[PDB]
């Protein structure tokens, strides 16, 4: 049986919540409620075999920027989000989850995921971008992120209706094996 | 005491060097019974604190401080206006005064932890959580088998060995006996070892024999009567009990195992004496150079020791003071002329400030051995308990009670509250090598002090010490805020050349004793003598758990553990008991052959037979059975005075458990004697079936 620790980082709304929710349980969250950390379980199989496969949420809040860390010692694989209707969570995925991850664990694979892909052809969710002066996030900028940072794959998904959903999960582990 | 719902629903914390420079998130929790304080790591495994060892519980300035640079900046304590302070919580637990552990945590909400620190300790302190009757204790088992899971979510059949460890033959056959899996590398659901397949999991890894013979004399409703009248005095239990208008023999077990039949009169336990009478007419629980965790030559001391005494009700406590050396000339504590560590005179008045008074509301007593030869470090003594201690302080007698002759001590209640100290308001001088000499075996470093200059003795009104004359100099100035210390040797002399005077000196005014010079190990000398003479500060080394502590700790558990008991109105005014120890359960976690110690301690003229049990029959410590007459104390004068003990020890000596119960305070019948350590700490396996009978 073997185990292996995922950790999920990205700017605070990017859904990383809701990601391993809609995972774990196939229902989707029905209050937002910022995390501190919490830990979600799944045994699944690939490529047939049986993985035991540790989910650990994080704060996207920067006020635990020192205490968010304490979670990644041992961490097999790193999930870096942001949401794909959000430039400015794309933005730090360079500027901040990248540099952090890497500083803590210098060699751990790491996998890019584009959030909340239903939105990012969602009529009123692009008119209130446009209103905001942005845009979505398309897949070859997300797909050039990824290079940049090194990540071993760029992956979109909607927790919302699961689409892509549990592809990121399975690479996830098959990252690390 | 019932466990509040968030504490069951659990906090987030940080806890930190669990390990080195390790700081680890968890969710801390009290399960809904109360019985552990268990935190959970993301990695889902667990750590489990029994409430019952724990000693106190802090939060803020109080808390423990990490060192480490590391930990410093994880949780930014070296940031202008932080608000770490808010967010520090320190659990300490241990076996007794000395061997604590640290239990550290770091909240990420503000403010939660004072909450915890004292919700927690409210739970601990509770005198029903160490009393509860065995069922409880069994239970505690339970809850714990069924909590400490494996990733399957399964009871490792590991752990059922690990929790009955005596012998792993009679585990294995008992969980085959419920039809359970027996196998070092097999897990059983929860769902399957609920109650009573736990109880039946019991009974057939500890038969009880000896109870179907009470059936000799199933048992309908009206036999239960008939025995619950006869034997445990001066339908809803079989409803309860019973597994399943009868009651079986198991279904006697269980009842004689739960809380209708305590082995004592728990209110006892509660604070219920007559707190108005004066200072002078209570046995006050006192400590002796309070500031050692050892050895009076060498070894530490430590300023936490005044904390941990003070936790427990002590109401008297010593601090050796010594002049400090510049450029700081800070006064320490220390014991002078040895090897032993010094500490600062503040930290021992910080630690004291902030324990004086979480346990027990009532007046304390600060005795100084002062041997500041320096009015300036005096003066920053007396400014020390004046800041630190404030309102706390009595700076000034009470307007009811001057300092005159012929009038009485207030009481505690009248001093509730209030810290005392005790010091020089006669010979003075520094001790030299040589004056040591021929004191060391004595009075010590006691044995001389220097003038008190005007800050100290500005602060002394109620507990003034003078050197001793004679009793009829004491009677003659009529002063009852005079006190007057002794050695254990000395005041033994005294009761064998003046006992009358000697008791009647204790009506009047306060006699504190301690121990002679020559035990350098700590050890302590019996209490009981000077009890009954009315001496009512009997200074014991709290540090050594010896049989004298074991004794203190015990009788002063009641009255609240407030540290105060009033005294038999015979000691301020101007019963046969017999006992059969039948059998015992889970008394060591191997297996050994044990035996059994009772004997009284109390008057003079109190029955001073002492028992012991034939050795087990045989190496099996699960359930022993003994084949012992009664064993008989006649004609106990004064119930209240006097107290029994029981003590479990394996062949070759070795202490696995006892109880020492002031005889006023016990039921007569069968009852199942949850065991306690050296120092009164309820212990989860070990218990003794016992038949008590008092008689006129
Ligand atoms: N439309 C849509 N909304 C989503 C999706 N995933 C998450 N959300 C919405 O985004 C909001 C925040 O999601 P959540 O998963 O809580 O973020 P988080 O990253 O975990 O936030 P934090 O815990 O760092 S502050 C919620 O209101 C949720 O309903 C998605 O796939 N589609
Ligand atoms: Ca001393
Ligand atoms: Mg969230």
């Amino acid at each position: 049986m073997q185990a292996i620790k995922c950790v999920v980082v990205g700017d605070g709304a990017v859904g990383k919540t809701c990601l391993l929710i809609s995972y774990t349980t196939n229902a989707f969250p029905g209050e937002y409620i910022p995390t501190v950390f919490d830990n979600y379980s799944a045994n699944v199989m690939v490529d047939g075999k049986p993985v035991n496969l540790g989910l650990w949420d994080t704060a996207g809040q920067e006020d635990y920027d020192r205490l968010r860390p304490l979670s990644y010692p041992q961490t097999d694989v790193f999930l870096i989000c942001f949401s794909l209707v959000s430039p400015a969570s794309f933005e730090n995925v360079r500027a901040k989850w990248y540099p952090e991850v890497r500083h803590h664990c210098p060699n751990t694979p790491i996998i890019l995921v584009g959030t909340k892909l239903d939105l990012r052809d969602d009529k009123d969710t692009i008119e209130k971008l446009k209103e905001k002066k942005l845009t979505p996030i398309t897949y070859p900028q997300g797909l050039a992120m990824a290079k940049e940072i090194g990540a071993v794959k760029y992956l979109e998904c909607s927790a919302l209706t699961q689409r892509g959903l549990k592809t990121v999960f399975d690479e996830a582990i098959r990252a690390v094996l | 005491p019932k466990v509040k719902a968030y504490l069951s629903q659990g906090e987030r914390f940080i806890k930190w060097d669990d390990e080195t420079t390790v700081a680890s998130p968890v969710i801390l929790r009290v399960d809904p019974k109360g019985y552990y304080l268990y935190w959970t790591y993301q990695s889902k495994e667990m750590e489990f604190l029994d409430i019952t060892s724990i000693r106190d519980t802090r939060f803020g300035k109080f808390a423990k401080m990490p060192k480490s640079q590391k930990l410093r900046d994880v949780f930014n304590m070296d940031f202008p206006d932080n608000s770490f302070l808010l967010k520090t919580l320190t659990v300490v637990s241990g076996p007794d005064m000395v061997d604590l552990t640290f239990h550290n945590f770091v909240s990420y909400k503000e403010n939660v932890g004072k909450a915890w620190a004292e919700d927690v300790l409210a739970l601990v302190k509770h005198p029903l959580t160490a009393n509860a009757s065995r069922s409880t204790f069994l239970d505690k088992i339970l809850v714990k088998l069924k909590m400490q899971l494996n990733s399957e979510g399964k009871i490792p059949v590991k752990n059922f060995f690990q929790m009955f460890p005596a012998d792993r033959k009679r585990v294995e056959a008992a969980l085959s006996a419920c039809h359970l899996p027996k196998g070092k590398n097999d897990a059983i659901n929860p769902e399957d070892f609920p109650e009573p397949v736990y109880k039946s999991f019991l009974m057939s890894l500890c038969p009880r024999p000896e109870i179907d013979e009470i059936f000799t004399s199933y048992m309908t409703k009206e036999h239960l009567t008939k025995f619950i009248n006869q034997k445990q005095r001066d339908q809803g239990l079989i409803d309860k009990y019973e597994p399943s208008g009868q009651l079986s023999p198991e279904g006697m077990v269980w009842f004689l195992c739960g809380p209708e039949n305590s082995v004592l009169a728990q209110d006892k336990l509660l604070l219920h004496h007559d707190m108005t009478q004066p200072l002078n007419h209570y046995f006050i629980n006192s400590s002796h150079n309070t500031y050692l965790t050892a050895g009076q030559f060498s070894g530490l001391s430590s300023a936490e020791m005044y904390r941990q005494v003070l936790l427990s009700g002590c109401r008297c406590v010593e601090l050796d003071c010594w002049k400090g050396k510049p450029p700081d000339e800070e006064p320490i504590i220390t014991h002078g002329f040895t090897m032993t560590t010094d500490i600062f005179f503040k930290e021992a008045i910080e630690a004291i400030a902030e324990s004086a008074f979480k346990t027990s509301p009532y007046p304390i007593i600060l005795s100084f051995e002062n041997h500041v030869d320096s009015p300036r470090q005096q003066a920053k003594m007396a400014e020390y308990c004046r800041t630190i201690f404030g309102d706390m302080l009595l700076t000034e007698p009470l307007e009811k009670f001057p300092l005159k002759p012929g009038v009485p001590l207030p009481s505690p209640e009248d001093l509730r509250g209030k810290i005392l100290i005790k010091n020089k308001k006669e010979e003075s001088g520094n001790l030299d090598e040589e004056e040591i000499k021929k004191m060391q075996s004595d009075e010590g470093t006691a044995g001389l002090e220097v003038t008190a200059y005007e800050e100290m003795s500005s602060l002394v009104n109620y507990i003034q010490p003078t050197k001793f004359v004679s009793f009829e100099f004491s009677a003659q100035k009529n002063r009852s805020y005079v006190i007057s210390s002794f050695t254990e040797l000395k005041a033994y002399d005294l009761l064998s050349k003046a006992s009358v005077q000697f008791v009647d000196y204790n009506k009047r005014q306060m006699s504190r004793i301690y121990p002679k010079g020559t035990r350098m190990d700590s050890s302590n000398y019996m209490p009981q003598m000077f009890w009954n003479a009315g001496c009512q500060m009997v200074a014991l080394n709290f540090q050594t758990m010896d049989l004298p502590m074991q004794q203190n700790m015990a009788v002063f558990e009641f009255n609240g553990q407030s540290g105060y008991l009033l005294k038999h109105e015979f000691m301020r005014r101007p019963t046969t008991l017999s006992i059969t120890v039948i059998s015992g359960q889970f008394l060591s976690e191997r297996s050994v052959r044990t035996y059994v110690e009772v004997e009284l301690f109390g008057l003079p003229g109190d029955p001073k037979r002492r028992y012991r049990t034939k050795l087990s029959p045989s190496t099996n410590s699960i359930n022993p059975v003994w084949k012992e007459e009664p064993f008989v104390f006649e004609k106990i004068l004064m119930p209240e005075l006097a107290s029994l003990r029981v003590a479990v020890m394996e062949e070759g000596n070795k202490f696995l458990g006892h109880r020492i119960i002031p005889i006023n305070a016990l039921n007569s019948g069968y009852h199942h004697l949850c065991l306690h350590s050296e120092s009164n700490m309820p212990l989860t396996m070990p218990a003794l079936f016992i038949f008590l009978e008092m008689k006129d």
